Parts: C-alpha cells; structure tokens; sequence
C-alpha cells in the first residue's frame, strides 16, 4: 500500500513538472541578464571617469565626482535595506531577484504553484516513511 | 522599544513567554503522537 | 538555497506601499534642506567672526 | 449559519428570531456540552418558547453531548419557529500481535546483526589503506599549491605597496599617480564582483581557499589515475555502518 | 488530553495578545521612524558638502 | 568545508565553461561604449552654455 | 564559541610554527624589489 | 587566553571536560526516560 | 531574531552601564596623546633634520 | 465514545437529561447486572438489556 501511494504520488508530481521547468527557466533568463548587466554599469562608468580625467580633463575635478559617486553608491546601498528589509549581500539578492522572476511567471502560466510546494511535501513525508519501514534493525 | 513599551503600558510577559512556550511543547506531543497511531512506526524520542 | 529543504519553492515577499516614491521624495527635500543650513551656516560665520 | 475555527474556535455567527442582532459565539469543541452552550445562548436573548437542536430526522439531540461530536455532521438548529439547516466544514489487533512478536525476536536478532556488521566494518577497512596512502599524498601536494596562492596574494599585497611607494614621492608627483591609485581600487571591487558572476560564490577568503583547492585537488588526483568515487564511497559505507552500530546500545 | 491541554492554554491566550499587538504596533512605529531618520542623516550630509 | 561530516569528499564546484572571454567581452566593449560617450557629452554641453 | 552545546570548553585554537617570522620575511623584501623594479620600468618610458 | 591560564593556574581542563560531557549525558537519558509518552514510571 | 522559534520573545538584552560616557573617556584623554606627540615630534625633527 | 466513557457515564448523562427518570439498570442477557465502570467496548460486544 506504501509502494503504490508512493508512485501515485510521483504520477500526480509528473505532468505538471514541465511548466514549472519553464518557468524556471524563464526566470533563470531574467535574471541572468540582471547579473550581467551588474557588471556591464561598471564597466560602462569605469570608462566614463578613465578617458576624461587621465588625459583629457583635470583630476581636481573629476575627484568631488569621484567622492559623490563612492557615497551615492553606499546610498543606494542603505536603500535597498529600507525596501527589502534585508542586508544587501550579492548571492541573497540574485536569489530574490529569480523568485520574484519565478511568481511573476507563476501567474503568466498560472500552473498552480499553491498547489505544487503543497505536493512536494506528502511525497517527502511518505518518501521518509517508507525508508523508516524497512529499517534493517528492527525486522518488518 | 518593545520592552519600553511594555513597561509602558505595564504588560506582563513571563506570563506571555510561558504561555506561548506551554503552547509549542504541547504541539511537539501532538506532532509525535501523530506517527504511531496513523503510521504504526515506532515513535522517536 | 531557494528551493527549500523538502523540494518546494519558498513564497514570495512583500513590496511596501511605493516605496521607490517615497524614498525619493525623502532624499530630495533634505538635499535643499542642507544647502538652506550650509548657507545660514556660511552667514552666520562671516557675519560673526 | 458560518462555522469558521481560523481564530482556534468554532464561531458560530447567529441571529434571533424576529431580530437585529448578528451575534458571534466562541465555544470549545471537545470539553463544551450543547446543552451548556445553550444556557449561554438562552440566558441573554428574550425569545425562549424553543431553543433546540434536532438531528435532521427530526429526532433530538441530547443535552449533555459534545460539540464535536455535533459538528461533525448537519444538525437542525431550531429556535422557537424556523429551521437553521447546518452544514460545517469538512486490523487492530493484528498490529497489537505484530508488536507482541517483535518483542521476542530482536533480542536474538541484535546481536546476529552485530558479529556481521563489525565484519563490513572491517573489510572496508581493509579496503581503505592503500587509497588513503595515495589520498593523503595527493592531499599534500594539492595543499603547498594551495598554500603558495595564499601567500602570493600577500606578495601581490607587498609589490604593489612599494609600486605605489616609491614613485609617488620620488620622480612623479602625487597629483598624477592619485588618479592611477584610485582606480586599481575600482578594478578591484569589479574583479570581487567578476569572481562572483564567473564563479558563482561570494568573495571571502576562507571560501575562496576552498574553492581553489578542489579545483587543485581533483586535477591532481586524476592526473594521477585517482578513483576518488572509491574513496567516499568507503567513507559512506565506513560512517553508515558507525552510525547503524551507535543505535544498538542506546 | 494533550488536546483537552491545548484547548484551555488556546484559550487564555486570547485577552493577553491585544496589549501584546497594541505594544507591538506602537513599538514598531519608533523603528520604521528610526529607519527613516537614518537615512535622513546621510541625506543631509550628502547636500551639505555639494 | 572539504571536510564533509563522514569523511568523504565532495564533488568538483562547477566553473562557467568559457566565460573568461565572457567576462572580459563584456567589459571591453562596455568599457569603450562609456569610453566614448563622454568625449561627445561634455563638448556637445559646454559649448553651447 | 566559548562552550560547546553541554558547556564543555572547546579545544586549543591552533596557531602556526612561528609564523610571524615566516610572514616577515615575505612582505619587506617583496616591498623592496617592488620599490626598485619602478625604476626600471620607469627608465624606459622615460626614454619613450 | 583561557588555556595559558589554565596552564599557569594548572587546573584540569580535561576532567572539567569530560565530567561536563557526563552531566549532559546523564540528564538526556533521564529526560529520555521521564518522557509522558512511553510509560515506565507510573 | 526578534521572536522565539516558539512564538514567544527574546528578553532585555543587558546594557553596560556609562555607555554614552565610557567610550569619551578613552577617546578625550587619548586624542590629547596624539596631538601632544606629533607636535613634539615635529619639534624634535627640526632640530635634527 | 468508546474509548472514554463508561456505563456510569452513560446512565448519568440519561438521568441528566430529564428527571422523570429515576431507576436504570443496564443487565446482562443473563439476569446479573453491569457496574458502572464498565467500558462502552465491553458492553456492545452482546445485546442487553436496558
């Protein structure tokens, strides 16, 4: 009886996997580009500072640009704080960002998401059960 | 500024703790009653 | 880790009340705030001395 | 009528016969009495010709029952003239002889699975000695590489300080080589991220040692004809078996 | 019984947690204030030195 | 962190395949993107104040 | 950090086999040759 | 600190240790037998 | 962090009492350290160099 | 319920609901009588008589 709930268990987890690949996928193509373009601004606003005041314009100028940029960068930083209610940490924020990406897709496809961590629970809990019934100490 | 608040509004909380933590040990029972009887596996302690 | 330790998928968190607005219209008004007290300040200081 | 226990309780939103007041009652599922949560009903309204709860047969109730034992089906509710229709939200000794015999089996059957499990303990290892002789090798020659990354960035650490040293007081001004100081900052703080978005790892030192160091170590074992998937293969079976020996005396 | 037990600890708990949420609510309006107030002092001493 | 709790060792962290030329394929052309939008911006402004 | 779960002190924290005078010996004449090899690069800029 | 003072003041951390292990052993297998769910002491 | 995994509340945290005070008592008296120091070292230099 | 209450459970609950009542017994097929701690269980293995 525990071996055949166990696969109607994985029978109802099976059709609706896919979609839910999808999405993950979808917000793993949403995401990636963020991650990117983190790097992409800095490299944009490298160049920005680097061809103006090595060679082309005075460093006694561009440094209070310099300084302001250093402090509105640890602004933003207390920002994100305010909003998110978290510390911002460089993989705690990636992750949030491809959640938020997944429920945003969740109801794009609307694939019953409530459902689904609601089934990935009883097929883990009997998937524990049957491992605890054929304990090798004790005989069943 | 909860236990200002607290001691502003004269609020006992060893009561609250304590309730609360009855509450949860209680909950603990319930949850390892749970296994034996609709299980018939033995329970763990 | 966001998929949780059973398998499933963590919720979905909050987004508090225009947040990105208000946080702007705090950060502009102070900014004018400070250049109003560094000129009472730059005043008050060459006036004295 | 609404039977709702979100708050912990059952509370039934009820009004009268013939009047205004939509009043919600808390009570107790399993230590309160239908006929005691109806005193408390009677006792504070007017209109007590007939407070009553009858089976959907027709048949009564009785007082003294409880009220789950109530709630766990429909129920006429009748005050003095209308019906209030309530719909609610909703081998054994065989497993007693399973138990009795379990009880005289596992005295013997400990003790078989002892003197047989300390023989897989044993012939694994056995099994374990001349790969862990080339493990602790591999391990050592893997960590001096290991070691020297540490080092060298200390050494980075020192050259690039006396690159700045020098040549900002002797033979170039300050003024030029501030702009060239900020940014190997700057290019710093993009390669902490570069490490982060390459990698997928935050950059912290004792994490970071450990990340080289795996990619030094399994490297240097298959380079030389290493089965690593032997060696944690024993270290599973060797724990698994510890930890199986550990609940027989307990 | 341990449900029997729950249902009276279920049940004293419902006067105690009003003066706990209405101590709760006025606490947390200091902090969200606080928060605020802190970014209010690097808001400023970004403006003073422009 | 490599030592795992029975003794074992753990399976190899998976670097991005080709994504040196990635990183670097994404700084330079970004680098000069931001590298000449700036010759053009402050010359077009300060000219015509 | 002080105690284990049961209150048990937890055991001697190791520091390496004279260290310090390992570390030493890296950063100042690491410091010096950086120092120097300025000069060298330098020169030849300089003569460019 | 601690163990150049316990060295200098030459007390046992060794028994302080293993004694202490007992004393949390010793109480969870008590808790583990006064447990009101698996009756032995009525 | 602010509640218990149990539901109920993290007590009073202790306050080391003079808090507002015992870090200006190290800081006032050792900042005049500093500033005593370095205008002696200067006024030693001067002499030498 | 079978796993809590008792014929003296039962037969005062029956003597509490009116008051008319004032004799119960709940015999056995045979002539002898069934006490009042009996288990429910106990007493619906057979018929009786009330």
């Amino acid at each position: 009886e525990l071996i055949e709930r166990l696969e109607d268990l994985k029978e109802q987890l099976a059709p609706l996997e896919k979609v839910r690949i999808e999405i993950s996928r979808k917000a793993e193509k949403r995401t990636t580009l963020v991650l990117w373009g983190g790097l992409a601004y800095m490299a944009t606003q490298f160049g920005i500072l680097a061809r103006l005041t090595w060679w082309e314009y005075s460093w006694d100028i561009m440094e209070p640009v310099t300084y302001f940029i250093t402090y509105g960068s640890a602004m933003a930083m207390y920002a994100y704080f305010v909003m998110t209610r978290q510390e911002y940490v460089y993989p705690e924020a990636r992750d949030r960002q491809y959640l938020l990406f997944f429920h945003k897709g969740a109801k794009k496809s609307r694939f019953d998401l409530e459902k689904y961590n609601q089934l990935k629970d009883a097929i883990a809990q009997a998937e524990m059960d049957l491992k605890r019934l054929r304990d090798p100490l004790q005989v069943h | 500024f909860f236990h200002k608040g607290a001691k502003k509004s004269r609020f006992d909380l060893e009561k609250y703790n304590q309730l609360k933590d009855a509450i949860a040990q209680a909950e603990m029972d319930l949850k390892r009653l749970r296994d034996p009887l609709q299980v018939h596996l033995p329970l763990r302690q | 880790v966001i998929v949780t330790r059973s398998g499933a998928i963590l919720p979905k968190p909050v987004k508090m009340s225009f947040g990105l607005l208000r946080v702007f219209s705090i950060v502009i008004p102070f900014l004018y705030v400070g250049t109003l007290i560094s000129k009472n300040f730059a005043a008050l200081l060459e006036e004295h001395d | 009528v609404t039977v709702v226990y979100q708050n912990g309780l059952p509370v039934i939103s009820v009004r009268l016969p013939s009047r205004r007041e939509r009043c919600q009652f808390t009570l107790k599922p399993i230590s309160d009495s239908v006929g005691v949560f109806l005193r408390q009903l009677q006792e504070e309204d007017r209109g007590i010709d007939r407070v009553a709860i009858y089976s959907p047969d027709g048949v009564r109730v009785a007082a003294s029952t409880g009220i789950d034992l109530l709630l766990l089906d429909d129920f006429k509710l009748v005050i003095n003239d209308l019906t209030y229709h309530v719909r609610p939200p909703k081998n054994d000794v065989k497993t007693l002889v399973q138990q009795l015999y379990t009880t005289l089996c596992i005295e013997q059957h400990q003790l078989n699975k002892e003197r047989e499990l300390i023989e897989r303990l044993e012939d694994l290892k056995e099994q374990l000695a001349p790969l862990e002789k080339v493990r602790i090798e591999i391990s050592r020659k893997a960590e001096k590489r290991t070691t020297l990354v540490l080092w060298g960035g200390l050494a980075y650490m020192a050259t690039q300080f006396g690159i700045l040293a020098r040549l900002t007081w002797w033979e170039y001004s300050w003024d030029i080589m501030e702009p060239v100081t900020y940014f190997i900052t700057y290019g710093s703080a993009m390669a902490m991220y570069a490490y982060f978005v390459m990698t997928r790892q935050e950059y912290v030192y004792p994490e970071a040692r450990d990340r080289q160091y795996l990619l030094f170590f399994h490297k240097g074992a298959k380079k030389s004809r290493f089965d690593l998937e032997k060696y944690n293969q024993l270290k599973d079976a060797i724990a698994q078996a510890e930890m199986d020996l550990k609940r027989l005396r307990d």
